[PDB]
């Protein structure tokens, strides 16, 4: 890494001089807890029919959404103390921090 | 080098961009200075496009109209 | 990879199955499409599967400039030494710059209006066209970089294009850090959590790891609970814009034609400023415009964003709710009654226990958004901990943090402390009346608004090199 620098690299490389890829693009995420997979290392919970997670059947994501998340739109509670700009700055900020690639068709 | 999410290709680095057609006009302008054209030819050669024919041909392959450059 | 049309579960597809008696999808043989995130080490029986971050974790405005050298150069105007970002060459917004168009082989923006033929935009991040409100903010920062580079050229005439580009990129990045940490994050976390997870900055610490944790990518999707079901556009008097002032969100996703052909970014920014955000409540979590009709115009079926969030946490092998509560030093409920006390809502706890069986298996997004909101905050204790911890690491572990010694002079730091998002709106739009105090709290016109003459412009005098 150059021992003198005035500007950030575009890729984020060299920000940390001791470990130059920390924060740089196209690198694995850091994990705060070890991953929990159906087979221990790659298959997601809900992959194999009948296989339980920690003693319980895996709830279909759409079923959870239909039972807990669903509500009548015309009853929406407006936030008195937040502008819709508060929502939008968050997504613009999220797009500065992370993009998880997935394979193209 | 294909940015995909939810099955939608959101970006492809290989494709020619529309605003790069304005750079072809500068390279063909007899009043543009040499240093200006030198930076644009360096920019295009780094994408594998060495000659002006290559630049117009890449714009054509990727859907842009290049009739004005005939 | 036929995950877009096939409901067969083969890698890399992991389709969401349809439950019985679903309110919208009556065909139980159909599914909601889903592609598993790319693994960092493909075909491996040694490493525990992890996912990739295609961006820089730093708050460095990479959604404007890019996170890879080839895209970053493509975003620059290479026809001169002014250090500007490239702009749209066919369309302008009342004489102002628009983002350049991108060239995609299958463009989803063209599917929103087949007669308009307005493709997706090109920006530092590839999702800039996801909703016209996001496009309006990307366009705003594109104009801000060009305005700054123009002002620096007038001050330092001997500076070349690379120097002007880098000096404006440095200011735009610092502005994003200032709006985020000063105005935004205290309104997400509340005062208690803001003091707890983000104490007063001291200096750069090279031992602080600045990477995004895999859990943050799902936890930060709490913002989906703030989404309103319409796009609001207001005129120069902050009154509903002539035809279609409240457009259903299922008709704005990827609708870049609306920016170009329906009035530009001013009506969209005024709607963002003078419309309230949706309030997340325990029995009003997320609107049907994203739970039933997400991207339905550009796809075979409308997706369900909250369900995509839960399926994504399982794709990423994230631990459940109690493991994340334990990580945070928060109590972990075992029974329905204990979950009811933590949520201060026994009816929601009963529903969650009927779906998950145990608070150990509750998906991180579902459990996190279920928690009651902290005082003057819009997240509960669990999400305050994850978000708060992440943003402290992005600030303390960033060698180019705007307050770090050597990044800016003391005089440039004093000048940067005067910036605000309403003033950036003043500088780069036809808007002359903008929001008061904190733009993220102000939400009612005219009560919370001021004229642009009241706000000072950023003073670049300390950037002079004689
Ligand atoms: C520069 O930042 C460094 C990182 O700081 C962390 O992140 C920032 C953003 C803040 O959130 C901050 O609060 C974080 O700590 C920072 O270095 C860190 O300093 C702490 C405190 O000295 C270190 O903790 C000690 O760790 C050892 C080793 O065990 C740890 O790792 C294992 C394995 O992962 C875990 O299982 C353990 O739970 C620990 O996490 C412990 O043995 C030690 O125990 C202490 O026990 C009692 C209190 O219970 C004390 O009386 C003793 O004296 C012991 O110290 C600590 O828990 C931490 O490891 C270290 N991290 C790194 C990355 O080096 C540094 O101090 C900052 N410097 C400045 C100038 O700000
Ligand atoms: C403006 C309307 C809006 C739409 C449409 C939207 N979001 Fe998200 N969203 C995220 C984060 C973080 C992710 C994960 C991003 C990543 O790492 O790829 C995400 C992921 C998604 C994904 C990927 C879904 C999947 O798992 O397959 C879609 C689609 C999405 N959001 C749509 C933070 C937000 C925030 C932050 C407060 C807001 C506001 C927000 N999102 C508003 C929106
Ligand atoms: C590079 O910068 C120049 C100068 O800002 C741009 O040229 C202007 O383009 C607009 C339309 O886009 C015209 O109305 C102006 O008259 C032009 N001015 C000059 C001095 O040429 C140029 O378009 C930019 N290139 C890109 C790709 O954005
Ligand atoms: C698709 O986009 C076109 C514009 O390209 C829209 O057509 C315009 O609609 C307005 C309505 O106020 C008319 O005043 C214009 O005359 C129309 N323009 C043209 C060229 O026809 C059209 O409305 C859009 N379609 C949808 C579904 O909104
Ligand atoms: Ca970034
Ligand atoms: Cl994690």
């Amino acid at each position: 890494c150059p021992e003198q620098d005035k500007y950030r690299t575009i890729t984020g490389m060299c920000n940390n001089r001791r470990s130059p890829t920390l924060g740089a693009s196209n690198r694995a995420f850091v994990r705060w807890l070890p991953a929990e997979y159906e087979d221990g290392f790659s298959l997601p919970y809900g992959w194999t029919p009948g296989v339980k997670r920690n003693g319980f059947p895996v709830a279909l994501a759409r079923a959870v959404s239909n039972e807990i998340v669903r509500f009548p739109t015309d009853q929406l509670t407006p936030d008195q103390e937040r502008s819709l700009m508060f929502m939008q700055w968050g997504q613009l900020l999220d797009h500065d921090l992370d993009f998880t690639p997935e394979p193209a068709a | 080098k294909v940015y995909s999410q939810n099955g939608l290709v959101l970006h492809d680095d290989a494709n020619f961009l529309e605003h790069e057609l304005s750079y072809i006009d500068v390279l063909l302008d007899k009043n543009a200075d040499q240093a200006t054209k030198d930076n644009l030819r360096s920019y295009f050669a780094d994408k594998g496009l060495h000659s002006i024919k290559d630049i117009i041909n890449k714009a054509k392959q990727d859907g842009f109209d290049v009739s004005k450059y005939e | 990879v036929n995950c877009e049309t096939s409901c067969v579960q083969q890698p890399p597809c992991f389709p969401l199955k349809i439950p019985p008696n679903d309110p919208r999808i009556k065909n139980q043989a159909d599914c909601i499409p889903f592609f598993r995130s790319c693994p960092a080490c493909p075909g491996s029986n040694i490493t525990i599967r992890n996912q990739i971050n295609a961006l820089t974790s730093f708050v460095d405005a990479s959604m404007v400039y890019g996170s890879e050298e080839p895209l970053a150069r493509n975003l620059r105007n290479m026809s001169n030494q002014l250090g500007l970002l490239a702009v749209n060459q066919r369309f302008q917004d009342n004489g102002r710059a628009l983002l350049p168009f991108d060239n995609l082989h299958d463009d989803p923006c063209l599917l929103t209006n087949r007669s308009a033929r307005i493709p997706c935009f090109l920006a530092g991040d590839t999702r800039s066209s996801e909703m016209p409100e996001l496009t309006s903010m990307h366009t705003l920062l594109l104009r801000e970089h060009n305005r700054l580079a123009t002002e620096l050229k007038s001050l330092n005439p001997r500076w070349d294009g690379e120097r002007l580009y880098q000096e404006a990129r440095k200011i735009v990045g610092a502005m994003v850090q200032i709006i985020t940490y000063r105005d935004y994050l205290p309104l997400v976390l509340g005062p208690t959590a803001m003091r707890k997870y983000l104490p007063t900055y001291r200096s750069y610490n090279d031992s602080v790891d600045p990477r995004i944790a895999n859990v943050f990518t799902n936890a930060f999707r709490y913002g989906h609970t703030l989404i309103q079901p319409f796009m609001f556009r207001l005129d120069n008097r902050y009154q509903p814009m002539e035809p279609n002032p409240r457009v259903p969100l299922s008709r704005v996703f990827f609708a870049s034609w609306r920016v170009v052909l329906e009035g530009g970014i001013d009506p969209i920014l005024r709607g963002l400023m003078a419309t309230p955000a949706k309030l997340n409540r325990q029995n009003q979590i997320a609107v049907d415009e994203i739970r039933e009709r997400l991207f339905e115009q550009v796809m075979r079926i409308g997706l369900d964003l909250p369900a995509l969030n839960m399926q994504r946490s399982r794709d990423h092998g994230l631990p459940g709710y109690n493991a994340w509560r334990r990580f945070c030093g928060l109590p972990q409920p075992e029974t329905v009654g204990q979950l009811g006390t933590v949520l201060r809502n026994l009816k929601l706890a009963r529903k969650l226990m009927e779906q998950y069986g145990t608070p150990n298996n509750i998906d991180i997004w579902m459990g996190g958004v279920s928690e009651p909101l902290k005082r003057k905050g819009r997240v509960g204790p669990l999400l305050a901990c994850i978000i708060g911890t992440q943003f402290r690491k992005l600030r303390d572990g960033d060698r180019f943090w705007w307050e770090n010694e050597g990044v800016f002079s003391m005089q440039q730091r004093q000048a940067l402390a005067q910036i605000s998002l309403p003033r950036i709106i003043c500088d780069n739009t036809g808007i002359t009346t903008v929001s008061k105090n904190n733009i993220f709290m102000s939400n009612s016109y005219p009560r919370d608004f001021v004229n642009c003459s009241t706000l000072p412009a950023l003073n670049l005098a300390s950037w002079r090199e004689a």
